[PDB]
């Protein structure tokens, strides 16, 4: 429950933040919502010396459309995706999957780019991220860089990010309108991280499936996009024989932790259930 | 004694008669009586 | 007049809530006194080592740090163990040996509980591994590990010889020669092996306390999360060695307990020590990791248990044998004659001629604790034997379960109903509650929709599969007569005591302890029915054992049994005397009187009356010269026998069979605990026992893997459902008095889980029977419920 | 290195000095004696601790104090109105049944104060998705959702 | 004026009286009383007043009555807990009450010394072992509205 | 506020306070050593004497400003360490030189000082010697047999009846 002491820094821009970061070093770590850092530290398991909160940093909060993409700031919380109409508009998996991340009280704290830059499988919103292709927009002392989602996620806490770095954004491409959309989570309970999860958006044309894209979350160590199991989709009438290839495509990708959620095997299979589910929820969408 | 006399147990008692020392020394020999004034509550005015 | 009275059977609203929903109730951690300090634990990474050593020094070198105590300090003082319940003893302070993970190796008291989980990070404990036992059924294997080494040269414990070093004891009752003797001949042995998997009562509060030793005055204060407060200062003084008369024991609000807050626990050790070595008062809180994985457990049976039938449904005999995991050391709350507690109710609702329960007690390396979580004394787990065995029978027979039911129960004209293992059952009418059940849920018209429903499944035309669970239990609640029922030589009584004040208000105090149930509303309630004294006319306290007339305690549902009992008569003999002072004033016989809602009539001349509020006066202002002044009694109840409430309970469950998930449909509850007090506090106290039993059913668990390490005992897996997973509960009951009670009224704050978890379990097992999944052990969460749809073959 | 921070609870002004360390819930509990809130849990699951906090439900278990500088903070204790009056909720929670033990119900109180803002006239499925972060041992929810149905009908007529 | 006396499972006291001492010794000298009546030593007693949801209601102490009113309740309370004791002791002696005498702190069986049963151990049998006929506990209340003054 | 340090019953304290507190209200009311009593207005009673810098003084007579510095013991600060009560405070409780315990914390910590003056006082001498503090109670006769009882305890050796 206790915390080991820290000194507690608010930088006022991302520029101090960072500056921060890199002269604090590794004991230090960013502070976003809290809610994921602050549990760990409570156990102990966290020890940073430093807490570099970004909660004044005003750019860090914001979704807007620019170009083709959505870019929404890091700081931006849970509760504002699903407030926000313009999101639902235009990504509206976002809101469908955040509101089954948490609970109330952590959705108003708790940040998307918290959550994605965490690096706990359980965290919902990295496999939606691969899924819709986004990118993450990295600042450091070295400057600007983005990272895809795809590529940003290596193991349990451990991710791509550098030193010093902030993650500022998120970068989403804007599916077409009229996309199909699911995020379709198993879970213990209200708060429980995925058993599996799969995220899914896809676009339909003549009845058969023009673009697919699936993400897995928390069926390994690191979200996964499953890349194989959406090209298969394409060109099919999302059947029941493209449903089966996906799943084969995605369950062979996955390699899920046995806890108390159940054992890899049924992890697996979950993982392949939910991307049917969401797979269909999506087809009707589109 | 673990077979105390009639007596004894009597003694020991201290009951009627006894010139038994205060128990209420204890406390107040220490300041540590109790008394109106030495009530403190949260928020209490004069 | 007619308004204000709020008596027995109003759903009064409760006089609790007033503070409650404006924090200002008082619980433990909310006790601020003047210096006082913190105290927490260093506790075992392992689950069974030596200690080696155990280094403090650091820690004691730590700013803020007052104290580090460890084994070595308590030995001298004989409080390096404790006594239980269960008449073990159990480690205060590991001394030679851990011996489950997070047992407590040393106490950090410090400034404030920041500094004291600092502080205990310090200190360094070097363990030399030992071989882990986790499975109860290789405890008594021949290389089992030693582990209470403390006691091994002792083949007698305090429930009889012990035939391996690993185990407790052994309990039979029950006629077994004559159990043999139908089971070798019956028709049909239905055999089962059902595991009543390890959870815990984790109430949202955890355990905790303020010692405070003032050492001027030699008198030890202790605020503390103490369902049987007067129990614990008794305890205090036989281990301390202060006298009784200079231990104030105080149970303030208390935020559930569920059973967890009955017996002592290391940390009110502790803290005492310490703030006696100290002279400060030493707060103790537990944080929820070691609530779930070092306070009492609940359940860990593992029960062998056979019906012996006729092919047409006859219930001839019951056999069971359990075998009970204690964890390290026997800290299982119990009556002291009672080893498996009330285990012997496990022939359930039904007349059966004869039956055996056996039950042997074995030490592992887990925490201690089993008789917790709404159990009543291992009925939990007595009627999850038998309403699983009656479901798993009714299979075998091919007879649809209700039906098995209905055969079998006693009837309401054979009460008082002498049981095969010994309860004599004070009244109930299964069958017209069970009637009344299966027309409310539409019974038989389920069963038909489950049949199509499982035709559709075998056509392939749904994955859902519909089950039917069914409880009808019987509780025992009560403890009870001191013939049979003592907490380690204290008998189970329970008490009242009732103050009218001269302007006819009242101040009453009973030897329970509520934590939530409601009591400071309800034991006003029958005082105002008794006396004709508006309800809020009535102050009840409970907690404080220098005001509170010293009683048991609030568990195993006794607090209506035994307190409310005392109430009544304590108000009865307020009464009596009420009418003596009537007789005084009207100039008449007191057999000239009678009672009349809140006044003494003189008979045939009914004008001539004095009310209870006059009665109350004049028992100051013209006490009549035959009798004291004033108008005041005690009442100290020694029940008769126990209660036993009884339900019938239905749920439906639909699961999905790919992947497991199980969504209740409807569940029905009705419960008979005679005169009903406050229905709407049943009411809740169903609620909230039916949430307990879908809990525990359908995911808690606390587990341990092979090295001992404790398993899923934070929320981040221990299954607490929100209000998004908590069924709706529909509710209802029937009326069947206590005939022995002074207000008819039984126990029913555990029936609902008591119930409720076979209901559940039922259902899901119900589920899979026509695929012949056999039973499913609990809980019965996705992944389980997948497996066991991936071992019928229906994934692929 | 203590922090000083400034900020609201209950319409009071705050001023303390914290360690950076301190969490919300004992910055409440410990410094301030509001010990309305209450710790349940851990792991942040419970909501025990739950206080209203710049318009936001907030575990305040998961919280630092410095976090809070500068906030608006209602505990339970800020619920009834000044001349003692219970707020809708807390009458609607005894009305209703919607607490035993006590133990949750500030937590609860504030989380549903703050739903009824988010929503003043939710469904059944809206309040019980909406008290999600909120564990109760002993009601079994249904009357804590009377409880808020209540109070939804009461602050409906208000106006 | 009035008095309650409750003894504890081992042996120890609380009593409350409807007084209120100034200094005049009542929380020991009301402690004698007992201990002569039980034999109980007065050190084994707390004794405690003036809280009115606590103390048995009495009019206070003035007049010098606390001695005439409340130390006459005392002694009778506590003859209150002396005759269900000698119940308890009857019962575990297996004798008739009429049988037993008392020796400062126990009950002797007369002309069988070696029979008996201290005051301490009745009051642990009264909560381990109640007579059936009793409740359980000892423990007594007397309100004594006294017949005159007296007259020192 | 003025800011004081001192010494009460050896330990060190730190405190602000206004100039016009009394002394026995920031012993009191400030420093929750509520031993020490207030019996007058006018300075007669010595319920509120503390032992202050070697001296015996009334306490309400004093601005806590004025003990800035001091060493002060009240009556808290007499019993040992060990529990074991000082020899005044034995003899108080031996000698039933109190009843109602309002005067004796100043009785005690008055007479603290006196044996200190006068080791071997006669009867006269305490009388004198406490002077400053009014009993209600006791009539003063066991007073004196207390002091009488500590002296001969402290010096080992007693002198009069
Ligand atoms: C009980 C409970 C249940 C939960 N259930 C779920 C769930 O179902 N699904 C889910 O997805 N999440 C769940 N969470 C986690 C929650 O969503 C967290 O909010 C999220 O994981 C972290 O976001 P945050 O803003 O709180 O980040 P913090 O906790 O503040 O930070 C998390 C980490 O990311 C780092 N960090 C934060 N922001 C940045 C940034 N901009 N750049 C670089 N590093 C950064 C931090 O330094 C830390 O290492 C749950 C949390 C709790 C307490
Ligand atoms: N015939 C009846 C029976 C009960 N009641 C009322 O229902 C309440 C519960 O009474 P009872 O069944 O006698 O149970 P106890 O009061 O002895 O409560 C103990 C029981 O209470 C249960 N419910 C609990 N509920 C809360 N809130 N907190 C706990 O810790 C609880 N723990 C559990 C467990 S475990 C147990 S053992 C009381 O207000 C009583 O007046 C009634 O109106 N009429
Ligand atoms: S104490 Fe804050 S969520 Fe449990
Ligand atoms: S009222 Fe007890 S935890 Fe909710
Ligand atoms: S109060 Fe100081 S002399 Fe009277
Ligand atoms: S003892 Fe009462 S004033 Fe002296």
């Amino acid at each position: 429950m206790i915390p080991g002491s820290f000194d507690y820094h608010r930088p006022k821009s991302i520029a101090d933040a960072v500056a921060l970061l890199t002269k604090l070093g590794e004991d230090a770590r960013p502070l976003a919502g809290g809610h994921s850092l602050i549990p760990i530290m409570k156990t102990r398991l966290a020890t940073p010396e430093h807490l570099v909160d970004l909660r004044d940093i005003g750019d860090l909060v914001g979704i807007r459309e620019e170009g083709t993409d959505v870019v929404i700031g890091a700081m931006t919380t849970q509760h504002a995706l699903i407030g926000s109409d313009f999101l639902a508009a235009k990504l509206p998996i976002i809101r469908e999957t955040s509101l089954l991340i948490a609970d109330p009280q952590i959705r108003y704290m708790g940040t998307i780019g918290g959550n994605a830059a965490n690096g706990d499988p359980g965290n919902d919103m990295p496999a939606l991220m691969q899924c819709l292709g986004a990118a993450y927009e990295l600042t450091g002392p070295e400057g600007a860089r983005i990272v895809a989602a795809r590529d940003y996620y290596q193991g349990a806490y451990f991710t791509a990010i550098e030193p010093g770095e902030l993650l500022t954004a998120i970068r989403i491409p804007v599916p077409p309108t009229g996309h199909g959309y699911a995020y379709e989570k198993l879970k213990r309970k209200i708060g429980d991280y995925a058993t599996a999860a799969a995220a899914v958006v896809l676009t339909m044309s003549g009845g058969k499936c023009v673009t697919a894209s699936i993400g897995l979350t928390n069926v390994a160590n690191t979200p996964l996009w499953a890349e194989e199991a959406g090209k298969v989709l394409v060109g099919t009438a999302l059947d029941k024989p493209a449903l089966d290839k996906a799943v084969a495509l995605a369950e062979a990708i996955t390699a899920p932790a046995s806890d108390g959620r159940g054992p890899a095997e049924y992890r697996t299979k979950m993982a392949g259930v939910m991307l049917r589910r969401a797979v269909e929820r999506a087809k009707a969408r589109a | 004694t673990v077979e105390p006399t009639s007596a004894e147990r009597a003694e020991k008692l201290q009951g009627m008669g006894c010139k038994r020392k205060r128990v209420e020394d204890i406390r107040f020999t220490q300041g540590k009586g109790n008394y109106v004034d030495d009530v403190k509550l949260p928020g209490m005015l004069f | 007049r007619a308004e204000k009275l709020q008596g027995m059977g109003c759903k009064r609203k409760r006089v609790e809530d007033i503070r409650f929903t404006q924090g200002k109730g008082n619980y433990v951690d909310d006790v601020k006194l003047p210096g006082m300090l913190f105290g927490d634990f260093v506790r075992s990474s392992h689950a069974h080592a030596r200690i080696k050593s155990i280094d403090t020094s650091k820690a004691k070198a730590l700013p803020g740090v007052f104290a580090v105590l460890t084994a070595a300090d308590l030995k001298p003082l004989n409080l390096h163990y404790m006594p239980t319940l269960a008449g073990d003893v159990q480690a205060v302070l590991a001394d030679e040996k851990v011996l489950f993970q997070n047992q407590e190796v040393a106490f950090v008291v410090a400034k404030d509980r920041y500094v004291a989980a600092d502080a205990i990070e310090l200190v360094e404990v070097d363990y030399e591994p030992l071989p882990v036992l986790v499975d109860p059924f290789k405890a008594m294997e021949p290389d089992a590990p030693l582990l209470r080494e403390d006691i091994k040269d002792k083949m007698t414990g305090a429930h009889g010889a012990r035939k391996h070093h690993n185990h407790i004891f052994r309990w039979e009752i029950g006629d077994k020669e004559g159990t043999d003797a139908t089971f070798a001949k019956a028709e049909v042995v239905s055999k089962d092996m059902f595991t009543y998997h390890r959870v815990h009562p984790s109430p949202l509060e955890t355990c905790q306390c303020v010692a405070s030793m003032d050492k001027i005055k030699g008198e030890l204060t202790l605020w503390g999360t103490f369902q049987a407060p007067h129990v614990i200062r008794t305890v205090v003084s036989l281990i301390s060695g202060l006298p009784e008369h200079k231990i104030h024991v105080i149970a303030p609000d208390i935020g559930g307990g569920f059973g967890n807050k009955v017996g002592a626990y290391s940390g009110y050790v502790c803290a005492v020590v310490a703030s006696i070595v100290l002279g400060v008062p030493v707060k103790w809180v537990e944080d929820r990791m070691e609530n779930l994985s070092t306070t009492s457990f609940a359940r860990d049976y593992h029960m062998t248990t056979e019906l012996a039938a006729t092919k047409d449904g006859k219930i001839l005999a019951m056999r069971c044998h359990v075998l009970a995991d204690h964890g390290a050391f026997d800290a299982c709350a119990d009556p002291s004659k009672w080893p498996a507690g009330f285990m012997n109710i496990c022939t359930g609702s039904y007349d059966m001629p004869v039956a055996h329960l056996a039950v042997d007690g074995v030490y592992t390396n887990k925490a201690s604790g089993g008789v917790a979580y709404r159990c009543s004394f291992r009925v939990t787990e007595a009627v999850y034997a038998i309403e699983r065995a009656i479901e798993t029978l009714a299979q075998r027979l091919e007879m649809d379960s209700a039906d098995l039911r209905i055969k079998n129960f006693i009837q309401p004209e054979q009460f008082p109903y002498m049981a095969p293992l010994g309860w004599e059952y004070d009244s109930g009418n299964y069958p017209l509650a069970m009637k009344k059940a299966m027309d409310t849920v539409g019974y038989h018209q389920l069963r038909a929709e489950q049949k199509a429903k499982q035709e559709a499944f075998k056509r392939g035309e749904t994955r859902e599969i519909m089950g039917i669970g069914i409880s009808f239990f019987t509780e025992i609640v009560g403890a009870g007569p001191s013939k049979n029922c003592d907490i380690l030589g204290v008998s189970m009584f329970d008490s009242a005591e009732i103050r009218i004040h001269p302007t006819g208000s009242v101040i009453a105090r009973m030897g329970t302890k509520s934590q939530g149930q409601g009591h400071e509303t309800t034991y006003a309630q029958i005082i105002a029915t008794e006396l004709g004294i508006p309800a809020d006319d009535i102050m009840i306290e409970e907690g404080n054992t220098d005001t509170a007339p010293y009683g048991l305690g609030t568990y195993g549902s006794r607090s209506t049994p035994t307190a409310g009992a005392a109430t009544a008569v304590a108000a009865r003999k307020i009464k009596a005397k009420a009418q003596m002072i009537a007789a005084h004033m009207l100039e008449v016989h007191e057999g000239d009187l009678e009672w009349d809602v809140d006044r003494f009539r003189v008979k045939g001349l009914p004008e001539k009356f004095k009310t209870m509020k006059e009665l109350a006066w004049a028992s100051y202002n013209s006490p009549p010269p035959n009798l004291e002044p004033g108008l005041e009694a005690v009442n100290y109840y020694d029940p008769p026998n126990m209660t036993y409430p009884f339900g019938a309970y239905f749920c439906i469950m639909d699961i999905d069979v790919d992947t497991g998930v199980a969504k209740t449909r409807r569940f029905y509850a009705l419960d008979d605990c005679g005169t009903r007090i406050n229905p709407m506090i049943i009411e809740g106290q169903v609620h909230g026992g039916l949430t307990e039993a879908f809990a525990v059913a359908m995911g808690q668990e606390i587990r341990y893997d092979e090295q001992g390490n404790v398993l899923g005992a934070s929320f981040m897996d221990f299954f607490l459902p929100t209000a998004v997973e908590t069924p709706k509960w529909e509710t209802d009951y029937t009326v069947t008095p206590s005939p022995h009670h002074p207000i008819g009224a039984k126990g029913v704050g555990e029936s609902p889980h008591v119930g409720g978890v076979p209901c559940f379990s039922n259902a899901v097992n119900d589920a899979y029977a026509f695929l012949n999944a056999g039973h499913i052990q609990m809980p019965h969460d996705a992944w389980r419920l997948w497996k066991v749809g991936e071992q019928l073959g229906l994934h692929v | 290195a203590k922090a000083h921070i400034e900020l609201t609870i209950n319409g009071h002004p705050v001023e303390a000095l914290v360690e950076p360390r301190t969490l919300l819930i004992h910055f409440i509990r410990e410094q301030q004696n509001l010990t309305g809130a209450h710790i349940g849990c851990d792991t942040s699951h419970c909501g025990a601790c739950t206080v209203d906090l710049d318009g936001m439900s907030v575990k305040s278990c998961t919280m630092f104090a410095v976090q809070a500088n500068g906030a608006s903070i209602t505990t339970i204790e800020g619920m009834a109105a000044p001349d003692g009056t219970l707020s809708a909720l807390q009458e609607g929670f005894r009305m209703m049944h919607g607490l035993q033990c006590g133990y949750c119900t500030p937590g609860m109180i504030m989380r549903s104060h703050r739903l009824l803002q988010e929503n003043p006239s939710p469904t059944e499925a809206e309040i019980r998705f909406g008290i999600g972060g909120n564990l109760c041992r002993c009601t079994g929810y249904q009357n804590i959702v009377k409880a808020i149905q209540y109070a939804a009908a009461k602050i409906n007529g208000v106006p």
